[PDB]
């Protein structure tokens, strides 16, 4: 039979087939989360999202948006476990005051944590502070742009970072432990304030080491209606 | 690129050693085996050290050497009569490290690189097998002295499994065999250093 | 000299700049020494095999269904049957398996078009032998008692022997230029929740089925030797043709449910024994 | 405590990841 | 024994080996510290972080950051005695009312004073 | 992070009537015996006939399985006044110690025979500086600190400076 | 190095641009991967005969 | 010449495993060794195998060739103070076995190539020892199903003789030691077959 003409470029010319255009638009990784100061600050891991990312029906609630499994990006990432290059951060506050907040990288270390912390269990941060230690920093300031776009680079000795792992909370040696992530990201208040995380690709960014796709589960018939009343 | 910055020194082939073919143990094919079941599976080179040909000449130089370099071929070679049909499919995975329980399937294995061996034919399948890590280098040998952070001799698996199952006529053979060869198509070693057994 | 500056211009402030768009220009302020100074790819980098596009990945085989053909299945049997839908394996209940590659990364896009090329691999001898035919039906469906309905579509015979294969392209014909997907845009209920007609009443689409048909027929016997099986199997091969399109990014209809176990902090969270 | 922290020593190895050698994982 | 191939460049085209691109980088001297209209007003002294703005272990607590010594900008300070140019500072209100804080330059005069 | 060779230049601190044979061993992967010397021998190593010239220029290699290593210290630590440490405390660290198993090892090849006239027990140093092709990445806070002669300003002259 | 910036001009913030103007400029975000992407009129476009204005 | 004929295969060469130095066990040298007196004697490469560097890199070939020849470097270090005073000659003898008993003399010494060690001047010694035996190859290892009919692992022996018994003056040190070296400088092997530990 015929194979026909194609049909791209046909209704616009705003083609979205290429992987790294799919892995450069925004995903939401955080929702409206408080910022402690009583800690050291909030800590982001510095990994693209994917099935590590993944909510279970009846597991532990975190603190991560639920749907980042079912996004795009997270469904291509579950192709490929290598990844190299810089990625973007746009964080937004939810506040109009003047009190600045300090967005400090750290550099690829060994550990792999989120959410608010403490730093080696002390009671006191504001005298010691993380983003006056001499990494690089950026601040934010509500008052003038509440949110930023970081790009926080590709700092460690892999040539390539592990995407994922066939279970997160296996024990395992943590030299390897560590290769899930390049870093972390520090976010700094002076009072508890609100605020949101968005991730996506930078400019250098490559993927490679492709598996396929994996099991996978659904039942979106179930949640409409067909044409036939 | 990778290679002269991370050593110091030149890296060394032993072609006379390495290029040669090498069978291991057999693999028995049944009836009996389902859809997306293992055949085999292999963690190389550890499972061509340590549990397959142990006291073959390709594993000489993996008792000094403690880093290196592995572009393998894997010849395998189905023997099964005219009245038998089935089909085995054979893919690889690199760096597969905590990476076993998943893309495991069939469907991975047909989208990663692979061979498919009719079992009537008795055809043969070569996997072009290069080396990509997540590192420079892989570490050889694990030794009781050595650091329990890193977990040697795994930068890619081996996936025997049934694509369709075996079936046979009438009084039939109820099983046929599949040997695997290998071959190192470049190996190139770093850091000497005193022998040891291998595992 | 302190000249007075008379330039000036009005202004529109935005927060971010390309955050919606994947292309064009960046707002991003790298956390380096040297602003210009990107992540080198000179010695590593990508792979010339590997996929570029997502359509690649829909060029990729991948195994959609089996079936099994038997010497007492009559001639006018539909030996296979379905609706290829690259949205959806079933309208009507759950799925649980390994998807192929095509309906997988079609699951992302909204619309898609353009034909769908078939591999039906035969797991066989040389000593089996039988012909079967390939229809494809548009606007209806053909009684299954009827073969010559199905005979007046599109189709292509082939006659079992030797070669133990055929490709196969399924064309795209409809009312349309882009077919959409079947299968929601956007699904909020995550827990498996008990749904009911005023919870359908609120879905943010409509699952536009399609009634398009694959069918595979006898038509003639499978005869083999006596010396080789009666029942044999046939592998369904699958994947999106040359001029395959997708648009229209959104929510995946598809997500892994297989060893999924949700990340905690490492090492502060029970690590250390 | 956990059950995912290790793998049972049936199937394991002194890794903690499947045995090559144990098959029906699947 | 062979020299080998350097590693500058490989990761990427981000050398920070330069002593002047560390100590450009900036570095917390006091954090979310008083103002009070009552006195004159805040004095910064005009020199670079070095290990005369090191904390001590059981010392008088002073109005600086503490890990000033262990920054890396102080570190690179402690092996020279001698600087000379400008310097650039910025400073951060915690407000956001129409009330202005005028930053006036004082030049070398004798003595030695902050807070 | 850091990479590249690391040079180590040994001094002898003895005179022209010293005289015997010592060996210079990198190691790499594993580590050996300390009775056992012919597993050193094996290693990447340097002999060095201790005579006239009393010194020895020496260049460790860098070969690991990665292109660069990273420190092995802390980027940021907040304990400044020696707070008692715990495994709930070391549990919250910043990062993780992965530490290295590369020894340099000196042994005797010949032993040190001097004349009655000159000492018996020389003493050797050991100078160590980076490569040519040394490398450097990624700034974090300094693992080392002054601990010698540190007081905090106050201020001049307000504060009691006017006797 | 790092050099200061000494450029700098007087602005007037505006909410929206050719708001009440038909035509002229636009400050339009595009809900697209290409913000230059438009929809094509190639192959479907409009009829002859069709009135191009209310003349 | 009778390389070639004999070998229907060709030879391989292990350069990077091969041409490297290697230490062995020292040598005690006291004043009261009188003249003629062996400090030491090694059939190479048999004591090269089993009694001295036994997990040596050098030797990895060994375990899996059976035929080879043998070209060696052998440099010697000695190390006395300026207060002492001897003469140490080390001599080679092509195919020594059943003739260690005789022409193992000093004078022989001297007749065949040697070196010649000072122990005051602290000087070096290198014997360029080439591959001399009455067949095209000599056997590599000993085997429990191998024949017993020919001696594998000597082609050569090395002696290290008192030429003049070492003096010393008032209270200086009663002995000095003789650390040995040795290399391969052209080792060709034939006849690939599995691995076995060196004796």
């Amino acid at each position: 039979f015929s194979d026909g003409v194609t049909a791209m470029g046909f209704q616009s010319l705003d083609t979205q087939v290429s992987i790294k255009d799919i892995l450069r638009r925004p995903v939401l990784l955080f929702n409206h989360v408080e910022l402690d100061p009583d800690y050291t600050g909030f800590f982001i891991p510095i990994m693209p999202p994917s099935r590590m990312m993944q909510y279970k029906s009846g597991d532990k609630e975190t603190s991560f948006q639920r749907l980042i499994g079912r996004t795009p990006q997270a469904a291509i990432m579950n192709l490929f476990r290598f990844w190299r290059g810089s990625l973007r951060y746009t964080i937004i506050i939810h506040s109009t005051d003047g009190h600045p907040i300090y967005v400090t990288h750290v550099p690829h270390t060994g550990n792999r944590v989120y959410g608010l912390m403490k730093v080696n269990n002390l009671h006191e941060y504001t005298k010691v502070p993380i983003f006056g230690c001499g990494l690089t920093t950026e601040m934010i300031i509500p008052s003038v742009n509440p949110s930023i776009c970081v790009e926080v680079p590709f700092d460690t000795e892999n040539n390539w970072a592990v995407t994922f792992d066939e279970d997160a909370q296996r024990n395992y040696s943590w030299r390897d432990k560590g290769d899930t992530v390049t870093g972390h990201l520090v976010v700094t208040p002076v009072v508890s304030v609100y605020m949101s995380v968005w991730v996506e690709a930078g400019d250098d960014f490559e993927v490679s080491n492709f598996y396929g796709p994996p099991s996978v589960k659904t039942n979106d018939w179930n949640y409409a209606f067909s044409d036939e009343h | 690129g990778d290679l002269v910055i991370a050593s110091s020194e030149p890296t060394q082939q032993f072609r006379s050693l390495t290029n040669r073919w090498m069978p291991i143990n057999s693999i028995r094919v049944t009836v009996n085996g389902k859809r997306n079941d293992l055949l085999a599976q292999y963690y190389i080179p550890e499972d061509f050290l340590s549990t397959h040909a142990k006291c073959a000449p390709n594993t000489i130089p993996f008792e000094t050497y403690v880093y290196g370099k592995y572009e393998l071929e894997m010849k395998f070679v189905a023997n099964g009569n005219k009245f038998q049909c089935g089909k085995v499919i054979i893919s690889v995975k690199f760096d597969s490290y905590q990476a076993d329980n998943i893309n495991t399937g069939f469907q991975a294995a047909l989208s990663r690189p692979h061979i498919m061996l009719d079992l009537s034919t008795n055809n043969e399948g070569v996997l072009k097998i290069p080396f990509r890590y997540h590192r420079a280098f892989v570490r050889n040998q694990t030794h009781k002295t050595a650091t329990a952070g890193v977990r040697p001799g795994k930068f890619a698996s081996i996936y025997v499994q049934v694509l369709s199952p075996l079936q046979t006529g009438e009084g039939g053979a109820n099983d046929m065999f599949i040997r695997p060869f290998y071959r190192y198509t470049r190996a190139e070693f770093a850091g000497m250093s005193y022998k040891v057994p291998l595992t | 000299d302190k000249p007075k500056d008379v330039s000036s211009i009005t202004i529109i402030p935005k927060p971010r700049l390309g955050f919606p768009h994947g292309k064009g220009k960046s707002d991003a302020v790298a956390m380096r020494v040297n602003p210009v100074a990107l992540t080198s790819f000179q010695d590593v980098s990508a792979y010339p095999d590997e996929p570029r596009t997502t359509l690649d990945i829909a060029r990729i085989w991948g195994l959609r269904s089996t079936f099994n053909w038997g010497s007492g299945d009559e001639h006018g049997k539909e030996l296979f049957n379905t609706v290829l839908d690259p949205g959806l394996r079933f309208y009507d209940q759950d799925y649980e398996g390994q998807i192929t590659p095509m309906e997988y990364v079609t699951g992302l896009y909204n619309f898609w078009s353009g034909p769908i090329e078939l591999r039906f691999d035969f797991v066989s001898n040389a000593f089996h032998t039988g012909t079967v035919i390939i229809s494809a039906e548009y606007n209806r469906s053909s009684t299954n008692t009827d073969e010559c309905q199905s005979h007046s579509t599109y189709t292509k015979t082939f006659h079992l022997g030797e070669q133990k294969s055929v490709h196969f392209t399924v064309p795209y014909i409809y009312d349309t230029v882009v077919r959409r997907n079947t299968a929601s845009a956007y699904l909020p209920v995550t827990d498996y929740d008990k749904v009911d007609n005023v919870s359908r009443a609120q879905a943010m689409g409509i699952r536009a089925e399609s009634k398009m048909r694959v069918k595979v027929r006898v038509v003639n016997v499978l005869r083999p030797v006596a010396s080789t099986t009666s029942t044999i199997e046939v592998l369904v091969y699958m994947r999106g043709g040359k001029n395959y399109a997708l648009h229209g990014l959104k929510q995946s209809t598809y997500w892994p449910s297989n060893s999924v176990v949700p990340i905690d902090s490492f090492p502060p969270d029970g690590y250390d024994p | 405590d956990n059950p995912h922290r290790f793998l049972p020593a049936n199937v394991s190895n002194r890794w903690n990841e499947y045995s090559s050698a144990y098959l029906p994982r699947v």
